[PDB]
């Protein structure tokens, strides 16, 4: 079904280029918007990039702005990532990411190509959490006031591997949308500034890094922003 | 599926090579394959799952904060900004378009060719090669007739019978 490879990932100097491709497949692919996010050795996710479904917009991280561009060749269902000015800054996995039919959640994930480059507050996270096995487990995620009626996102990465979508919750603690594959042991709540994703009968594999995103679209720009990450560990 | 004897609701039948389709009239959009209806000009709230356009409709995006998009209905992507079968994204045709092929085990896309071609052999079956086509549709008596236009039959008013 939906599958995304990426591909031209390896070592580079500091100052030449480098450029990704992520080939999709198992979805239309002019229906969806598609990000690049990455992620650096020890760190959270970090976005970079996205392009509009239909082709009309593209958005990019401060961080990226001038260096980096963001295409999409809709005949070869191809997304393009061109990285020029490459800095060590820039090492990390790079992950291509589809948004959803009907939200701005990114509920499709690749498995990321690794990049070697060698010669106001909107969320917040707890660092770390932990649980014996069988218990339950309450992951929090605090909003800013100014934004306290956004929805947001949690996705679980397990170790090794990349993140994959979990749940979207908002105000009143609704699930906006779901993502595939996600067993019901998992839940959501929200209290006011706070989001929460919620565990019961707590397994070995549920062992992860849960991320916490939210997209900001005002105005005529666009942002998604990623908490620091909370590293669950289970006991027994 | 669309035959000679199918009623499309504000629309035509019309005729290629392979199969039959229906054709709205004026400035109308199709919703499905049998049925016109007039199309949005703005996504918004007011307008959320209307048409916008041929076998698409207005969608509500959640997000901080919701929009409104016009995107392809299931089954179909946006080639060119025109919304086709997924199973015809990379096709190519020529004198004709790609339709959705049924008979296989599997979904794959054909071409259909305009009046006046046939699907070549020799060419991976596009349409490339020179062949006749009988009208298979039925038209109005004393009233209608059928005639080629613009590479598809469709059934054409004869001379006083405006
Ligand atoms: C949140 O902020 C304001 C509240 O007045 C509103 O305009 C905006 O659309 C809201 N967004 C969501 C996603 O609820």
């Amino acid at each position: 079904q939906v599958q995304l490879v990426e591909s031209g990932g390896g070592v580079v100097q500091p100052g030449r280029s480098l450029r990704l491709s992520c080939a999709a497949s198992g979805f239309s692919f002019g229906s969806h918007d598609m990000s690049w996010v990455r992620q650096a050795p020890g760190k959270g996710l970090d976005w970079v990039a996205v392009i509009w479904y239909d082709g009309s917009k593209k958005y990019y991280a401060d961080s990226v702005k001038g260096r980096f561009t963001i295409s999409r060749d809709s005949s070869k269902k191809t997304l393009y990532l061109q990285m020029n000015t490459l800095r060590a800054e820039d090492t990390a996995v790079y992950y291509c990411a589809r948004a959803a039919y009907d939200s701005r959640s990114l509920d499709y994930w690749g498995h990321g190509t690794l990049v070697t480059i060698s010669s106001q507050p909107v969320l917040t996270q707890p660092p770390s959490a932990s649980a014996s096995l069988g218990a339950s487990l309450s992951l929090t995620c605090t909003l800013s006031s100014a934004y306290s009626n956004y929805s947001v996102d949690w996705y679980q990465q397990r170790p090794g591997k990349g993140p994959r979508f979990v749940m979207r919750v908002g105000t009143g603690g609704i699930v906006r949308s779901k993502g595939d594959g996600i067993p019901d042991r998992f839940s959501v709540l929200a209290s006011g500034l706070n989001r929460y994703l919620t565990i019961q009968n707590i397994q070995e594999e549920d062992e992860s890094d849960y991320h916490c995103g939210a997209d900001h679209g005002s105005g005529s720009n666009f942002l998604y922003v990623f908490g620091t990450g909370t590293k669950v560990t289970v006991l027994g | 599926k669309v035959t000679v004897d199918t009623v499309c609701k504000r629309g035509f039948l019309i005729q290629m090579s392979g199969h039959l389709e229906c054709k709205c009239e004026n400035d109308l959009v199709l919703v499905n394959e049998e049925t016109c209806e007039e199309k949005v000009l703005k996504c918004d709230e007011k307008t959320v799952n209307k048409p916008c356009g041929d076998f698409s409709k207005c969608i509500k995006i959640d997000g901080n904060p919701v929009s409104y998009a016009c995107k392809c209905n299931l089954g179909y992507d946006m080639v060119n900004n025109v919304c086709i079968p997924n199973e015809c994204k990379q096709v190519t045709c020529g004198n004709g378009k790609c339709i959705l092929d049924t008979s296989n085990p599997v979904k794959t896309g054909v071409c259909s060719c305009n009046i006046g071609k046939v699907p070549n052999v020799q060419d991976q079956n596009k349409c490339s090669k020179d062949g006749e086509t009988k009208c298979s549709l039925k038209c109005l008596k004393e009233q209608e007739t059928c005639k080629a236009v613009d590479g598809i039959y469709k059934c054409d008013c004869k001379d006083g019978f405006i």
